RNA sequence: AGAACGCAGCGAAAUGCGAUACGUAAUGUGAAUUGCAGAAUUCCGUGAAUCAUCGAAUCUUUG
RNA sequence: UGAAAAGAACUUUGAAAAGAGAGUGAAAAAGUAC
RNA sequence: CCACGUCAACAGCAGUUGGACGUGG
RNA sequence: GCCAGCACCUUUGCUGGC
């Protein structure tokens, strides 16, 4: 609700969590480069790995589901 | 500091797993410096895992009997600064002083609510 | 689905900033498995351009410098001010 | 002389007067305070009248003005009574020039900074001599005589008036401490302050303005207080009344002294990191009002050059007679029906309403076309402060971060773009609020100075504020002695 | 009324919201401030006018 | 000689040749450091 | 750490320099350093400059090898002038140094005697030199360290 | 002025060796330094290319030259050392 | 109505009554070469060590494929360049590598027990600890005369309580004896603490029973006391260090147990 | 000229020349070192700072 | 350049003049 | 089995992982973590681990 | 190297390096391949 | 390579200079 | 695009030749 992992992300459904996703790759990629800014910041490196983080979910979500047919 | 037998490492290596092995939660042993008596009493306890804000006198050292709140200690260094003293040089060029925690003794607590309930909850060996 | 996102980063350098005042081209470093119509397609759905010239080559950087001349209407300046 | 040759330029005019040129030597510490009060000592004979023997005599020049008195930094009837004002004006042509970015000029660039800081001096000058026949056409002196003394007496104040330039130049180059339009201003609103409320009162009768009474603080707190060497007595607390209440100009002063001087104090704090550490580090406030105060300055002169809608520049179309494009349409500045006679009905509702007396509640849609011109002047010199150099938005984000990225490696990185954000919601806003309550600074009372006072207070302590970081942070003399000591290192 | 002046007065009334509010230490500066200055303009515009009156006397 | 063609491999060692260490420093202050390059 | 090494001074009746990892030679300065002496910082300085101009160097002692034969000095129980002006630059950057500490001193004035001078191996550069055949000889390019301490008599 | 004429028929016919130029300009240095009596001897362009003109070899035996001084003293002394 | 008959002391203790016979295995003449033989027999057959390593020489093919210049091929070795190798390195000769065997294991020692010979080992023991002034001379103090070597009771094995160990050697005096170990000299040993060797603490006295041992848990711990049985003991437990005339108690029930043999050994002197 | 290496070679760039026959002014030599740009030696060259031979 | 003594002087004189007239 | 080259805010040295790029997750712990400058996150219950998981979702190029 | 980097502030001198004096600490001929 | 900034090491002396050192292109 | 003249501080403009 207020933000931005973990109990927010990891049980949502998902369509919503994936158009959320590339548009705060889009704050990231207006912040890119540089724009890096000078920065680092710890935003930068949790957004970018946040991207990282819940693709795992996504990709994890479908490959578990596949294995339930 | 740790209790005999098992491992039987002579050896600097023992030293080594000391050292090297064991981040913040087994570091929670390296960072316990005895308690009081009146506050062995209030939680039957002996010993605690050090705060940020829990206050301390040093009692073995050239240092030897300072209180302050600890301004921070390390993991990897298992050693305290004390909120200070310090030591400067004229212009603000400062310093750290480090220690020791079995060579400290915790005079008053800021203890917590569910930190105190796990301490005081059987300890071990779940981890 | 085995595709890539094409820009790695702008490249913003003395010479870079130059050509987007001389006839509105950005330039950019992509994957180094980048192909063509992939950065065609990827700077308009990022910038809503259309291209008047993609053209690529090699930096010691390693990533590709990308090289794209984008439309007059575009206006380069603020979408610059927008990077 | 003509010729044949391609020119438009003044070239051999211009060295055959006689205007001036500037230091030559300089010296700290102890000659620099000496100095610096010593300019301000030649300042202080404007007690010494003007030439001019029928203006002198029977009429003794018309009536203050309580307006114009604290911007240029004047006084009437005496040598100085242009001051800063054509100066601090050829920095607004040039900054609205520049502003407009009609004339591109790149500042950082040594040639053509230099050009208009030159081409400023030279225009300061040009200024000077249309203002002294603005001012003779104003019809101020109660004589206006065709090309005899009144040639003469204009002459004169562009005389002391070099003068009072080449003083701000001295001061500026390093002869003085501070700026020498900073002294200029703060010695004049400094002049007006205890000849008000110190003062000393003389008896005599006058229909015309005279000065009767002055030493209000002193007729009011001995009054409420006991009998002195004078004999008084009795409280007079407040009227709407002809003669002072005394405690009128005594709660206003004070009243815009607490309410801007906090203001003053009012900064935007913007946190940086790490001293040799982890965790948060120093609070760095920042300083809005002397940002804002050359901006304020600025807007507070405009308001009293405007053909189409002022006081110095219609004063003149009022009283001459000849209607045509030009007419006192502009505004009416002659005798009114009124108990009060000031403009009647003018085009100049730019005109600020205060003076030495209670503010004017009665008219309410004056203070709001008021109040909205100066805080739009405000915003619009606010934004041609940040396009004219100064500390770039741009140039120094960018600079800083290149630079430190590759200040050989590799460097980690800054809290400039965490400045980027704030700083133009300070700066902008910042100058428009500074505009904001240099109006209810005015409004509370009192003029000859009211939107002059409160900028030179302003930018006095901002200013304050930056030569104490100078001196504790930076090093030499310092303001550290109080408080410091004992950072840590982790 | 549109988007972007909506966007730049709730910037601009953030400034206006972190005022850094009095403090007494800060307001003794201010006293010394207001005092040093008080005493300048005691010297000042004391001087000024009691010349002025000689010369009133002087010529009539 | 000929190896899998190619402007690739030529590629590879340009990267190879900025990314080299080269150089500073600041961290053989805080270690640990016995001395190297 | 260092100095003096023959102690006796003491240091309210003293002035001190050093030089510290220089590269101007072992060999030439060791005999300066000898040679300099003592006699005040003064003639100690105006013997060193009308070397540079023709007054030669300075006399050498026990590194005295064979050269041609030789000479016009001077040689004043010598008899094997040689000109280093290399070491000439390095003791008076040395003198410089030494009589600035003794401007602050504040001591003064007729006094002095150069009392220890020593040279520190700092040590010897090592380089090569060409020959025959894939086989390389030494070349050294000689440095040094110094110390130089003087008191008052 | 004064006009002398440098006699570099003295050891100027006995050097080379191969290389005269260098030390001729030296030798007319501390020549002129001798008659004029001061310090720096200017040595202008103009004697650079009188000199090397014939090339060494190459020099069209003895020279005049016009010389100028001095009363500056030290501080910035004037020795022309081409023709005044 | 005696012979080695001997008095009983208890723990108690503070005595009463009588005690049974001291062996005929106490007496035979007390020789310190076998004593010292044997020590070092058990002691070989457990050590062994480390050393250097790399490989055990050798990373480094060669044979001797030396490349004459002058002074020779010194003398050896080969492989190779700029290191490392000369010799080297190969050695030894080495400013570098080995050394010429690497500590060899290899290098089979030992001492094999014969049963004769164990048996003869144990019975020579036995009659070590029987003496009295070679005590002092080992380097530990007795105070109380005489009962000795001292006997102590049955209720030894029970404890168990740390403050009835305090009981115990309070009687047997001794006591100062144990409160020497722990007081520095016991110190600090450096590089030598790993395979032992020290710096440089003494020993202090061995308690035998018999049924048992007992050795039960709390028996175990204490400044320098050892415990040890009369069925199953040796010469490390006996005289450590081979220096004999150790300080040694005993239970009773250690004459019966110790007399009836079968097997055959028996005193002659 | 000091440091002038570099604008002996970038003179002689703009004038198309081998950076002999470039000519550099002695007196304003400060001002021709206060280049580093091609369009800044534009300015030098019509003034004629900067010839060709 | 001109001379801070110059503009000093100038001044001085200027209000001596001006007064009496 | 192994190896090339990338990845980072930094990148000397080590190994951590793969264009999602010292990532994080599921069991789990408790006041300090990001080596450090700096930029930040936490601190009376959701920051931070190999203390322990022969345990795991991602997985370029070469073999 | 040292318990702790406290890894040498400040002042004079020197083109710079460094030197002189001074600071830290139990000890600096413990001042950085210590 | 090109551009800018430097002299501790390297250059067979020396240095205000560099193919060196540092950072970008 | 190259070369030359006049105007201009430059950025430029006009005229002529190849």
């Amino acid at each position: 609700m207020a933000g931005v992992k973990a109990y927010e992300l990891r049980t949502k459904s998902k369509e919503q969590l994936a158009s959320q996703l590339v548009d705060l790759k889009k704050e990231l990629a207006e912040l890119k480069v540089q724009k890096l800014s000078r920065p680092s910041l710890p935003k930068i490196k949790t957004v970018r790995k946040s991207i990282a983080c819940v693709l795992t979910v996504i990709n994890e979500q479908q490959r578990e589901a596949v294995r339930q047919l | 500091m740790a209790k005999q037998s098992l491992d039987v490492s002579s050896d600097r290596r023992k030293a080594r797993k000391a050292y090297f092995t064991a981040p913040s939660s087994q570091r929670r042993v390296l960072l316990s410096a005895p308690l009081s008596k009146e506050l062995r009493a209030q939680y039957g306890i002996k010993a605690l895992p050090i705060r940020r804000d829990d206050e301390v006198l040093v009692v073995r050292g050239s240092k030897k009997g300072q209180e302050g709140k600890i301004s921070s200690v390390y993991r990897l260094k298992f050693a305290v600064q004390v909120d200070k003293v310090t030591k400067e040089k004229v212009n603000g060029a400062s310093v750290p002083i480090n220690l020791h925690p079995s060579k400290l003794v915790i005079t008053k607590l800021h203890l917590d609510k569910d930190r105190k309930a796990l301490i005081q909850r059987k300890g071990g060996k779940l981890e | 689905l085995d595709s890539y996102k094409v820009i790695e980063q702008p490249i913003t350098s003395e010479t870079a900033m130059k050509k987007v005042e001389d006839g509105n081209i950005l330039v950019f470093q992509v994957s180094m498995k980048a192909n063509k119509y992939q950065i065609k397609k990827a700077v308009k759905e990022l910038y809503e351009v259309d291209v008047l010239k993609v053209n690529t080559l090699v930096r010691p950087n390693g990533t590709k410098k990308a090289y794209v001349r984008l439309t007059a209407d575009y206006d380069a300046l603020d979408i610059a001010n927008r990077i | 002389m003509s010729g044949f040759r391609l020119i438009d330029i003044v070239k051999p005019i211009l060295p055959i007067l006689p205007e001036v040129e500037l230091p030559f030597e300089k010296l700290p510490f102890d000659d620099k305070i000496v100095y610096t009060i010593f300019a301000g000592l030649i300042y202080l004979f404007a007690q010494f009248p003007l030439v001019g023997l029928p203006k002198a005599t029977t009429p003794n020049v018309n009536d203050p003005i309580y307006f114009l008195r604290g911007v240029f930094g004047c006084e009437p009837r005496t040598l100085l009574e242009f001051g800063l004002f054509p100066n601090i004006s050829s920095g607004l042509i040039l900054q609205l020039l520049a502003g407009l970015k009609v004339i591109k000029v790149n500042f950082k660039i040594q040639s053509d900074r230099e050009l208009f800081q030159s081409l400023t001096k030279v225009f300061a000058i040009v200024q000077y001599v249309i203002l002294t026949n603005i001012f003779i056409f104003a019809g101020y002196f109660g004589d206006d005589l065709s090309v005899v003394q009144i040639g003469l007496i204009n002459f004169q104040l562009v005389g002391a008036g070099i003068f009072t330039t080449l003083l701000a130049e001295v001061i500026d180059k390093g002869f003085g401490f501070s700026s020498g339009a900073m002294i200029i201003n703060t010695v004049v609103i400094a002049t007006n302050l205890v000849a008000d409320t110190f003062g000393v009162s003389q008896i005599k009768v006058g229909e015309d303005d005279q000065t009767e009474a002055q030493g209000a603080l002193i007729n009011l707190i001995q009054g409420l207080r006991s009998k002195h060497k004078t004999f008084i007595g009795g409280i007079i607390s407040a009227f709407n009344r002809d003669y002072l209440p005394n405690l009128t100009t005594t709660i206003i002063v004070l009243a815009i002294a607490i309410i801007v001087c906090y203001l003053q104090s009012v900064r935007v704090e913007l946190p940086i990191r790490s001293t040799r550490a982890r965790g948060t580090n120093n609070v760095y406030p920042i300083k809005l009002l002397y940002t804002g105060c050359l901006s304020v300055l600025f807007s507070y002169t405009i308001l009293f050059y405007i053909h189409i809608f002022a006081f110095v520049l219609i004063q003149l179309v009022a009283k001459n007679e000849p209607t045509h494009i030009i007419c006192k349409i502009m505004g009416h500045y002659e005798n009114a029906n009124n108990l009060l006679a000031v403009p009647t009905f003018p085009l100049s509702l730019l005109a600020p309403p205060t003076s030495f007396f209670k503010g004017v509640t009665q008219q309410p849609l004056t203070f709001i076309t008021y109040s909205a011109f100066i805080l739009v002047t405000g915003i619009w010199f606010a934004d041609k402060w940040q396009a004219i150099s100064g500390s770039s938005a741009r140039d120094v984000a960018l600079e800083f971060k290149d630079q430190g990225i590759t200040l050989m490696g590799r460097r980690e990185q800054n809290v400039a773009k965490e400045l980027n954000k704030v700083i133009p919601i300070a700066a902008v806003t910042g100058a428009s609020v500074l505009s904001l309550i240099t109006v209810i600074g005015e409004s509370l009372g009192l003029k000859g100075k009211a939107a002059g006072i409160v900028v030179g207070i302003a930018g006095g302590f901002s200013l304050l504020e930056v030569i104490t970081i100078e001196y504790q942070q930076s090093g030499g003399q310092s303001a550290l002695n109080q408080v410091l000591g004992v950072p840590g290192a982790m | 009324l549109v988007e972007a002046p909506v966007e730049f007065v709730r910037e601009g009334t953030q400034f206006l919201a972190k005022c850094k509010k009095p403090d007494l230490k800060e307001y003794t500066k201010i006293v010394k401030a207001v005092g040093i200055g008080f005493i300048a303009v005691g010297i000042i515009g004391y001087a000024i006018k009691l010349i002025h009156i000689p010369i009133r006397y002087v010529i009539v | 000689m000929a190896a899998q063609k190619s402007f690739r491999i030529k590629q590879k060692m340009a990267k190879a040749k900025k990314q080299n260490r080269p150089l500073p420093q600041w961290i053989r202050l805080r270690t640990n450091n016995t001395i190297r390059y | 750490m260092a100095r003096y090494g023959a102690t006796s001074t003491n240091p309210a009746k003293s002035a001190s320099a050093r030089g510290s990892y220089l590269r101007v030679s072992f060999k030439n300065t060791r005999e300066t350093a000898q040679a300099i002496n003592g006699w005040e910082l003064t003639k100690a300085q105006k013997y060193l400059e009308q070397v540079l101009d023709h007054q030669r160097a300075i006399p050498f002692r026990r590194f005295n090898s064979s050269i041609g034969r030789t000479a016009q000095g001077k040689e004043f129980g010598v008899t094997k002038a040689r000109w280093p002006a290399k070491s000439v630059k390095f003791v008076q950057g040395l003198l410089q140094n030494a009589a600035a500490n003794a401007e602050a001193k504040g001591l003064d004035a007729t006094k002095l005697y150069v009392s220890h001078i020593q040279v520190n191996q700092a040590p010897k550069q090592r380089r090569r030199t060409y020959r025959a055949h894939g086989r390389i000889n030494k070349y050294e390019s000689s440095p040094s360290h110094i110390e130089l301490v003087v008191t008052e008599k | 002025t004064r006009e002398y004429t440098i006699n570099l028929h003295k050891r100027l016919h006995g050097v080379s060796f191969k290389k005269r130029a260098p030390r001729a300009v030296k030798e007319i240095k501390k020549f002129a330094k001798l008659h004029m009596g001061t310090d720096d001897v200017r040595l202008a362009p103009e004697l650079n290319q009188a000199i090397w003109k014939r090339g060494v070899k190459g020099v069209e035996y003895r020279l005049r030259l016009r010389i100028s001084r001095k009363r500056n003293e030290e501080e910035d002394a004037k020795n022309p050392l081409f023709s005044y | 109505m005696s012979r080695p008959q001997v008095t009983v002391h208890s723990l108690t203790g503070e005595a009463t009554a009588n005690a049974l016979p001291l062996p005929a295995v106490f007496s035979a003449p007390i020789r310190p070469d076998i004593v010292h033989t044997v020590f070092t027999s058990v002691n070989k057959n457990k050590r062994q060590a480390y050393a250097v390593s790399e490989k055990a020489g050798h990373q480094t093919s060669a044979e001797s494929w030396g490349t004459g210049r002058a002074v020779a091929r010194i003398p050896r070795v080969g492989g190779g360049g700029t290191g490392r190798s000369g010799q080297g390195a190969f050695g030894n000769m080495c400013r570098g590598g080995r050394m010429f065997a690497p500590t060899k294991t290899w290098r089979k020692w030992n001492v094999k027990v014969n049963h004769n010979e164990k048996r003869y080992a144990t019975a020579s023991a036995i009659a070590a600890t029987a003496v009295a002034s070679l005590v002092l001379a080992r380097g530990h103090r007795v105070e109380k005369i005489p009962e000795i070597p001292l006997v102590v009771s049955t209720d030894l094995e029970s404890i168990q309580k740390t403050k009835e160990a305090v009981a115990a050697l309070k009687a047997v005096g001794a006591h100062s004896d144990l409160l020497k170990v722990l007081k520095s000299k016991k110190l600090r040993a450096g590089k030598g603490k790993y395979r032992n060797r020290r710096w440089t603490q003494r020993r202090g006295p061995l308690v035998v029973y018999a049924e048992d041992n007992g050795i039960v848990k709390a028996l175990r711990n204490v400044p320098g006391v050892e415990t040890a049985n009369v069925a199953s003991l040796n010469l490390l437990q006996l005289a450590p260090g081979a220096h004999l005339g150790r300080f040694v108690i005993w239970t009773e029930a250690a004459f019966t147990k110790l007399d009836q043999v079968w097997g055959s050994e028996t005193v002659a002197s | 000229m000091a440091n002038l290496r570099t604008q002996k070679r970038l003179a002689a760039s703009v004038v198309g020349v081998g950076k002999r026959k470039v000519w550099l002014d002695p007196n304003e030599t400060s001002e021709i070192a206060q280049a580093n740009s091609r369009n800044a030696i534009r300015k030098l060259v019509k003034n004629g700072t900067i010839v060709k031979k | 350049r001109v001379d801070s003594l110059v503009v000093l002087f100038l001044s001085v004189g200027f209000i001596f003049s001006v007064i009496a007239l």
